[PDB]
């Protein structure tokens, strides 16, 4: 805002969001359209730390599919193997698993609801990092899930978009660089 | 509904837009029409001097709103498009918090890289200056379009 | 508790033997604990046999009754009227001992405890330390049975082989 203004940090134009206040993690403030006005800022961030939780695991794996395959699946390009699970059942097997945890966890968004949990914190913590005597690092961690989080969920996007117009995997795509196919080759006129 | 705070009032405003519409908008909106109309005016007349290094053999020679028809099945004209709708969507959150009470003057998206306007006074005189070329680029812009839709001639190549 | 990030359900209290404070849903709100209870020790009692059953009947046959395939099978190649002859068999056994006290508020309605049958015909519920513990080694092993006995007869209906055979060959789906 080159005319002085009071303004949010991460977009000099706008004000800083109501409600948005700098006590959850990794708020540089920036919610253009207010989202947090509109629904609770607690349950929001509850689903964006699911949604990347969920995508954290899902860009290792989409790289990691494309190097190794466990030997009894065959290796098939990653949104291949999800038409083939899906055939096998192997698909509706973590689907039951995974909504079986759910279920728990959709009471525990009952409770970050009514005051109680903290948005995201099922104490999952078996390994000591983030541990009384580590406590300290915790708040230092959030950011970094957060932005991991924030990433991830952009990065697997991305992967999974730009391997289908490239027909090319990410690790294949990166070594062999090649624009969409047919640019170079095409005369629009 | 004009009064000589909006810089570049000359006191212009025969069919009295002003009264209908709330001058921050219109303001918001001239700017807008003016920056991209001086990038268009400049693109047009880069355009006929220079190409990128792939794009003749490509685009082949359409010059002006033939190379939009061409360029669309580029795909170029898309990537345009999604960028700048995401950078428009956060200009409707700016356009709406000013009219929302907000800080922000019309047209004020806080990008000085060079600190330019760090002076107030200079600052004045840059504002006149932005709406002025702004206005004119916009009267060149229409003229050079229509003059190819007339000529189909590029502006540079009219001039040669 | 069992689950860390969920608050302990109220009406579940150290009392009863493995309350490990684990109704995320909250049936026991809704439902009294003790006519629960008795289910879970019915239901956990029922299928401890269960599982004994399907090892013993794939080992071992009458000479009276025709052998299944599958201890599954047991029951289907049985004549018609065993099923109905020990269906009421059990129905009575139910009768007596809930004093024909069968629905929910009726039952307990004397007291009763909780699951309890009042039959210890051997006497080992003599000494009070032994009979808490063993409370606490019936409920964890009948809900182990209540689980076993489900893969039990699931993996037997899907693949065919016995419980202990599916071991001798896994021959995977
Ligand atoms: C722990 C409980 C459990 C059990 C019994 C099963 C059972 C099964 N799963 Mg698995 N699964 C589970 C949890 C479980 N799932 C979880 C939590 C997930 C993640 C969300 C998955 C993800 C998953 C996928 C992605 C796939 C399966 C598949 C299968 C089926 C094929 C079995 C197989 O590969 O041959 C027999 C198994 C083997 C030869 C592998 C070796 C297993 C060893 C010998 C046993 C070790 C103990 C075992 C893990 C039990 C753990 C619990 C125990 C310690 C108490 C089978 C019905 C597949 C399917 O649908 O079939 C096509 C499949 O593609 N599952
Ligand atoms: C990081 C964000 C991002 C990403 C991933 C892309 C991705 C792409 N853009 Mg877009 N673009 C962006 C930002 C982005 N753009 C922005 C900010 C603008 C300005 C508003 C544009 C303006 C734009 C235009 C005008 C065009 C593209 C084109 C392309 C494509 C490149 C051609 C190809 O197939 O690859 C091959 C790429 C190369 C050989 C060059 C790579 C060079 C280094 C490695 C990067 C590709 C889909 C072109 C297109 O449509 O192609 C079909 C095109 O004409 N983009
Ligand atoms: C679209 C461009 C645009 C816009 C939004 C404005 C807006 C404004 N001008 Mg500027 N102006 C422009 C172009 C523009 N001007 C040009 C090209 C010139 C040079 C000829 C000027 C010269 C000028 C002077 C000298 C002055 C203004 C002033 C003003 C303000 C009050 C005038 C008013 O109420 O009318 C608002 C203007 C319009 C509504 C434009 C109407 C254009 C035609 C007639 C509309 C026809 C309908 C249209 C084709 C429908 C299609 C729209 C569709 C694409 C959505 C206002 C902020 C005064 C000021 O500073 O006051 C503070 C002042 O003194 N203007
Ligand atoms: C209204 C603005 C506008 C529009 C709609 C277009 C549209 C088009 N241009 Mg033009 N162009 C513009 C402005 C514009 N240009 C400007 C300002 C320049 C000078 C740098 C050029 C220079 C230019 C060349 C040399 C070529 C095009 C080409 C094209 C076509 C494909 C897009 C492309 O690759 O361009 C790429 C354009 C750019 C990378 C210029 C972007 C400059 C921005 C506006 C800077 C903004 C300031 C920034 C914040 C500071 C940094 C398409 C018809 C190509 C074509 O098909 O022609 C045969 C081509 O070869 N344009
Ligand atoms: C004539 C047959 C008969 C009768 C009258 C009963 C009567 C009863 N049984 Mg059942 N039971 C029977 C045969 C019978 N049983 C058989 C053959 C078995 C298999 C060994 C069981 C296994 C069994 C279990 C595991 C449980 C009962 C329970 C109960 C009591 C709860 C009443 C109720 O809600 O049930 C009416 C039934 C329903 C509302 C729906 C059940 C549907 C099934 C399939 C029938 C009641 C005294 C429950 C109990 O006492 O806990 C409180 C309990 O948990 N019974
Ligand atoms: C959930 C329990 C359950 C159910 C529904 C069945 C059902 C069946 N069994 Mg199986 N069986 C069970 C438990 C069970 N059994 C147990 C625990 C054993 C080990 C002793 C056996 C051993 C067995 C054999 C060896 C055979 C069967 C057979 C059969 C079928 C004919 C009925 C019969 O002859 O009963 C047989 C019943 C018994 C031998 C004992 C009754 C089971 C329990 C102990 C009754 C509980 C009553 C009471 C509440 C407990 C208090 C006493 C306690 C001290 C034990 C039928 C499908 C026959 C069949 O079809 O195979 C081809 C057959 O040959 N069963
Ligand atoms: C591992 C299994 C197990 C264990 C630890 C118990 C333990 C108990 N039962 Mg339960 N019960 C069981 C299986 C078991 N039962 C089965 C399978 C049935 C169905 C026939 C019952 C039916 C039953 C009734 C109807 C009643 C009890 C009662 C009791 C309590 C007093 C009896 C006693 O001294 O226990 C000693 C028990 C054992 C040593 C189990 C025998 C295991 C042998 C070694 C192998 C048998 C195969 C005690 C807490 C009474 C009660 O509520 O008391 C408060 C009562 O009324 N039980
Ligand atoms: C960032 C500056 C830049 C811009 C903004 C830009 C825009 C466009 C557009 C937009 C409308 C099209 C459609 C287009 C097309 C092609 N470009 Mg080009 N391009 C730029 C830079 C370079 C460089 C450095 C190279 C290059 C090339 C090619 C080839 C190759 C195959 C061919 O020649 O058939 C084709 C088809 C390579 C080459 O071989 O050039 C002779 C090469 O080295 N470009 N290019
Ligand atoms: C914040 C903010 C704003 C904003 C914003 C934005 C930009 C929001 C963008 C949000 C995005 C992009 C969220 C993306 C989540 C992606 C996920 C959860 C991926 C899941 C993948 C899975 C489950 C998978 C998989 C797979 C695996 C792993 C491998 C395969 O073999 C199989 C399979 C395909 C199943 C704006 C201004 C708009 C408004 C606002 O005022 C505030
Ligand atoms: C924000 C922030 C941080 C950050 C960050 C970062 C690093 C953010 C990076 C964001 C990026 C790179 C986003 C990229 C968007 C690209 C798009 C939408 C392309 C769309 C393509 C289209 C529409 C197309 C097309 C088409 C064309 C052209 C023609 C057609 O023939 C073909 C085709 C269909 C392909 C972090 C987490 C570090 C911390 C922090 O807490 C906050
Ligand atoms: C009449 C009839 C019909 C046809 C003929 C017939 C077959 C002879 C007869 C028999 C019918 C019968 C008797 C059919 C028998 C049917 C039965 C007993 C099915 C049991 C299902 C149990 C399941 C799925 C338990 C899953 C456990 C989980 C998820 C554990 C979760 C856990 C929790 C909660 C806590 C810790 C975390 C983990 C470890 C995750």
């Amino acid at each position: 805002a080159v005319f002085q203004g009071d303004f949010s940090e991460s977009v000099p134009f706008l004000k800083t969001p109501t409600n948005l206040d700098g006590s959850l993690p990794g708020d540089v403030g920036f919610d253009p359209l207010g989202f947090s006005e509109v629904f609770d800022i607690r349950v929001l961030r509850e689903a964006e730390l699911k949604h990347g939780r969920i995508a954290m695991l899902a860009t290792l794996g989409y790289l990691v599919q494309e190097a190794y395959v466990f030997p009894f699946f065959d290796k098939v390009p990653p949104i291949q193997a999800h038409d083939v699970l899906v055939k096998s059942g192997g698909m509706s097997q973590i689907l039951l698993w995974t909504s079986f945890l759910e279920i728990f966890g959709g009471i525990a968004l009952f409770q970050t609801i009514q005051g109680r949990r903290y948005p995201g914190d099922f104490a999952f913590d078996p390994l000591g990092l983030s541990q009384g005597k580590n406590a300290e690092k915790l708040e230092r961690y959030q950011l970094a899930e957060i932005k991991h989080s924030r990433l991830a969920m952009l990065a697997f996007s991305g992967f999974v978009h730009q391997g289908f117009i490239t027909k090319q995997g990410v690790l294949e795509q990166l070594g062999n660089f090649k624009p969409i196919p047919g640019f170079p080759e095409a005369t629009f006129f | 509904g004009l009064d000589g705070t909006y810089v570049g009032d000359v006191g212009f405003d025969p069919l009295g837009f002003s009264s209908i519409i709330d001058m921050r908008w219109l303001r918001e909106a001239e700017l807008k029409h003016g920056r991209v109309c001086m990038l268009a005016a400049t693109g047009m007349i880069v355009q006929d001097v220079y190409q990128f290094p792939g794009v003749t053999k490509s685009f082949g020679d359409a010059k002006m709103t033939t190379l939009h028809d061409v360029a669309v099945k580029q795909g170029s004209m898309q990537q345009l498009l999604v960028w700048l709708g995401l950078l428009e969507i956060f200009g409707f959150v700016a356009i709406v918090q000013m009219l929302q009470g907000s800080d922000r003057q019309p047209g004020d998206f806080g990008f000085d890289p060079l600190n330019c306007a760090a002076n107030p006074d200079t600052l004045a005189r840059r504002q006149l200056v932005e709406l002025k070329n702004g206005r004119l680029a916009m009267i060149a812009t229409a003229g050079m379009l229509h003059h190819f839709f007339i000529t189909g001639k590029g502006p540079i190549q009219l001039i040669t | 508790n069992a689950m860390p990030f969920l608050e302990r359900p109220p009406k579940l209290d150290g009392s009863l033997a493995g309350d490990v404070g684990f109704d995320p849903v909250g049936f026991s709100n809704y439902f009294d604990i003790r006519w629960l209870r008795e289910a879970e020790l019915k239901h956990g009692r029922v299928c401890m046999l269960g599982v004994t059953g399907l090892l013993v009947q794939e080992a071992i046959c009458l000479p009276q009754f025709a052998n299944g395939k599958t201890p599954v099978d047991d029951f289907f190649v049985v004549p018609a009227a065993g099923l109905w002859q020990v269906f009421f068999t059990i129905g009575a056994v139910e009768f007596f001992s809930n004093g024909f006290k069968l629905t929910p508020g009726d039952m307990f309605s004397e007291g009763r405890e909780a699951g309890d049958l009042g039959f210890d015909p051997l006497g080992c519920g003599k000494n009070p330390d032994a009979l808490a513990r063993r409370r606490l080694v019936e409920v964890k092993n009948g809900r182990l049975a209540m689980i076993a006995f489900g893969g039990m007869l699931h993996q037997q209906l899907l693949t065919g082989q016995g419980t202990l055979e599916q071991l001798a060959n896994f021959k995977a789906i």
